[PDB]
């Protein structure tokens, strides 16, 4: 089957250097605009 | 032994990074929140670099350089490390950081602290008029900021931030932008509802395609993460999505009240986040961000870095120096080819 991910509510995300596993920037996005 | 400095380091600033999100979500529950915890604890280790005794331990226990003065060397060859590391030579993707030291031109720094700032964060210092001329000295900053962020972050300090009174500010800048390993198509994207809450919802483009990405469900704890690639998978965006808005808010009440590095880390390198083909929406979505994160760092626990007890004679003879303000500034988006991310951080002291 195809797994739903729907990213249509609240989240947490952050971007990462995988090799170190450092996280460079870190948010949280729960209001557009 | 670089290795382990560079591990400890990343460590450190994950501890961190989940502190500073929980101290700054305490009086935002409702707000968007995003910023680079690598160029604020860049910024503050090379301002640890000068500090001594309580100054000093406070803000290594804040930053996660120590466990709640002995200098971490191994904190200071590890961020080398990765500066390093985050420096490489590339045209496939945009990464770079910098740090720098602005210092008053009539005040002389230690020989002995300029040369570890060049060797553990290449940063060099440049003489600057502040007393006579701060306007000047602020306008010069920004521009530097401005190169190294690709004019993503303009106008960092205000004239609010730079007066006669201040003698050094250490600043940290980082660029990033990458394409995802699997873009979307702008075709697929569409007008979607956000939902902000249970009661609450906003339109927003919503980005949309099919492909396989490393998942991990964790349906006990109420959450699913995903990694997102970009080229050659060497960043990632990670995505923490509860399963559903399961609370009177934004959905992330358990997720937030459940926060721990030592939580995150497990999950972003498990052996249950398999490969899995999902129905992946996203939305297509921008953040800019600005704060003097002095209250914030204080109520922490780092406190007389910012008081007239300050202790910075790492970098000095003199016990005159004191933290004014920590300005922190961010920028982040995100669309169908793939992310630019920015952010710098300047400890203005006087």
């Amino acid at each position: 089957h195809v797994l739903k991910f729907k990213v249509d509510h609240p989240f947490h995300f952050f971007i990462r250097h995988n090799k170190s596993k450092t996280i460079l920037f870190f948010g949280r996005f729960c209001c557009p605009v | 032994e670089l290795e382990i400095s560079m591990e400890q380091v990343s460590a450190s600033i994950g501890n961190f990074t989940v502190d500073l999100f929980n101290k700054l979500n305490e009086t935002n529950r409702d707000k968007n929140i995003f910023f680079s915890p690598w160029s604020i604890s860049s910024a503050l280790a090379l301002t640890y670099l000068a500090a001594k005794g309580s100054t000093a331990r406070e803000m290594a226990e804040v930053l996660h350089f120590t466990e709640a003065h002995e200098q971490a060397e191994n904190i200071h060859s590890g961020f080398k490390e990765l500066l390093t590391a985050f420096n490489k030579p590339r045209n496939n993707y945009s990464l770079r950081s910098a740090n720098r030291i602005y210092v008053e031109k009539t005040y002389a720094l230690l020989p002995t602290y300029l040369q570890l700032s060049k060797k553990y964060y290449k940063a060099e210092p440049q003489k600057v008029n502040f007393k006579t001329a701060p306007e000047q000295s602020r306008k010069e900053i920004n521009t530097w900021v401005e190169k190294q962020t690709e004019s993503k972050i303009k106008n960092l300090l205000s004239s609010d931030d730079v007066k006669a009174t201040t003698r050094l500010i250490l600043v940290n800048a980082i660029y990033f932008k990458a394409e995802w390993e699997v873009k979307f198509q702008a075709e697929k994207t569409s007008i979607q509802p956000f939902r902000l809450s249970k009661n609450k919802s906003k339109p927003v483009k919503m980005m949309y395609m099919r492909d396989t990405f490393p998942v991990l469900i964790m349906e006990k704890m109420n959450f699913k993460m995903i990694e997102l690639p970009y080229v050659k998978r060497e960043l990632s965006m990670f995505i923490l999505l509860p399963d559903d808005i399961k609370d009177g808010t934004t959905g992330l009440e358990q997720l937030e009240r459940e926060l721990t590095y030592e939580r995150l880390s497990e999950w972003a390198d498990s052996k249950m986040m398999t490969e899995t083909l999902v129905d992946l929406h996203l939305p297509k979505f921008s953040l800019e961000d600005r704060i003097d994160l002095r209250d914030t760092l204080r109520n922490m626990g780092m406190t007389t870095a910012f008081t007239t007890n300050a202790d910075f004679r790492g970098m000095t003879d003199k016990k005159d120096l004191a933290i004014s303000k920590v300005i922190h500034q961010s920028f982040v988006a995100v669309d169908e080819k793939g992310t630019e991310a920015a952010a710098a951080t300047a400890v203005i002291i006087s």
